[PDB]
């Protein structure tokens, strides 16, 4: 097989949610954090022609920039990975599935309770500015016919009543009410415009960010409140 | 066993 | 005395093999690592008009970047170094030979047992990779009429039996057999195309890398084997 | 209120002279070092429409780079600062004057003893080299009808007698003899071309650096000497 920059890019994001990953034959990839708060799945143009599990995904991708762009990746005679180059050969360890955490099946996000969106430029600012204002958690709530995000520093505002940052998303008229809390540490979303789908069902609250390239499913904190 | 040029050369 | 970018470059390399160095009148420079494994020498365009020893070669060169390009370097009335700029003067300490390590005479490499070459691009890939795959040792050898370089991690694979990288160089029209082991830590070669000369005589093994600018002489590990 | 790239730049500089600062309604900003060492002031093109104190002037300035370039800065209803645009809002704490040190009135430099100048290029080298030569104490003095600056490492050179760096300035067609000593630690001057006014009267010695943008007033060390 081969892996274009695009593919490599997403896997590099994936590498930040989970240091390892299991590649399965197909043109679909997925990964999930070790604590299970974040899941990501994407359809790549490149076709995977063999099943292999990688322990250090980020270090592996790096090794690729040191070789040909068309370089051929395959399963070697000894069971490891062989990266065939013009005048050279690079080998990489195929990991034993037990040393990594991966999904057995992809996630089926239930139908959206509420649907909103965030543009590549607002997400960027929200991430840059959060690190600045000591923000570690956020709340997506309805307010004045709109869906807004409030940044909070749970450290000193564990009740989340003193927002340090506020971003207005989309208009809203629905008859429901809600304050969905998301742990900022789980927001490992690569840049871009995402369709946000929030879902509540009793004590079960989950968020899904979708773009034309990737999709992330994220579990929301218990502080969450909704009348769905 | 220490690879050392001083085991072959005069400098 | 003056030092051009080119000269400043080769010296900066030499700085990584030895923090200090001893400049001697002429258009020739040389050095050798404190551990006595690597030897470097090169012929430069600039003429050195006074003998002086530097304790911190790298820091000195960085200070040069802070002054004019034609800045004049000379011995000052106090014995230290004087770097004459346009409207200013920079002074640098002249080291006491006893505080640095240096060669008394250059190295006279013997006629090579085997001769091959490595192109700029391959050399660069070799180095880049090695750091990624944690290749602490490489072994140059003859296989099916060709010279190839096999990279290992001696710590885990003491027998240099399981190669992580493999680069094919030139054809070998000889009829001998050899496995020359070089510790990657000693491969502080600046980029470029080099003529490779490997030499073997009993326990004595040494390699010489030679470009149109610089020449390096490296002692090879005891693991080596050859029938010369 | 809105602060331009140029005003923010000056404030980032003042931030190094004092972490905090008191902003007063107008187009004039000034700061003092907590320990009266350095004093600076400048007139900006942006108009400050409300008096406010900042405890961490630097962090505030970073936060501004994450927002829209027009975003308005205003006094919020709770007594704190509010930075907003059509989409998001950033809140920042308004400081209580007793938590920061600031000048109550600006300094006046009525008379001088000697007047010279230093070009932007030269100043930059003075600092860069001072950084590389561990120079902590410069001394401005007349020499062969010229004003020169000698940089010294007071620690390794108690009496400032063996200069490490030296820069020439304008011609000195004067009578008096002087050696004004300035602590490099107080030269937190931003790049630019400055007009230098040195004043001596008894044990009272002070210097004033002025550019078209800002203006600093520094206290000179007791080691200074002059016959004014």
């Amino acid at each position: 097989m081969k892996l274009s920059k695009d593919t490599i890019a997403i896997l590099k994001n994936f590498a930040s949610i989970n240091s390892g990953i299991l590649l399965s034959q197909g043109k679909f990839i997925m990964t999930r954090a070790v604590n299970g708060t974040t899941y990501a799945e994407a359809n790549i143009s490149d076709e995977i022609d063999f099943d292999v599990a990688l322990y250090d995904l980020n270090s592996f991708l790096s090794i690729l920039s040191l070789v040909s762009d068309d370089a051929e990746i395959s399963m070697h005679t000894d069971g490891n990975i062989k990266i065939a180059d013009t005048r050279s050969t690079v080998y990489w360890p195929a990991a034993d599935k037990s040393t990594i955490v991966f999904p057995n099946k992809p996630i089926q996000f239930p139908v959206a309770s509420v649907i909103t969106e965030i543009k590549a430029e607002d997400l960027q600012q929200l991430l840059r500015v959060s690190r600045g204002l000591q923000i570690d958690t956020i709340a997506i709530t309805n307010k004045d016919g709109k869906i807004v995000i409030n940044g909070y520093n749970k450290v000193e505002d564990s009740g989340l009543t003193r927002p340090k940052y506020s971003l207005t998303l989309t208009d809203y008229d629905g008859s429901n009410n809600f304050n969905f809390v998301i742990n900022m540490a789980n927001m490992k979303i690569q840049p871009g415009n995402y369709k946000v789908m929030l879902w509540g069902a009793g004590d079960k609250v989950a968020a899904k960010f979708e773009s034309s390239q990737v999709s992330y499913v994220i579990a929301m904190e218990a502080d969450s409140t909704h009348d769905f | 066993k220490k690879a050392s040029l001083f085991d072959m050369f005069d400098f």
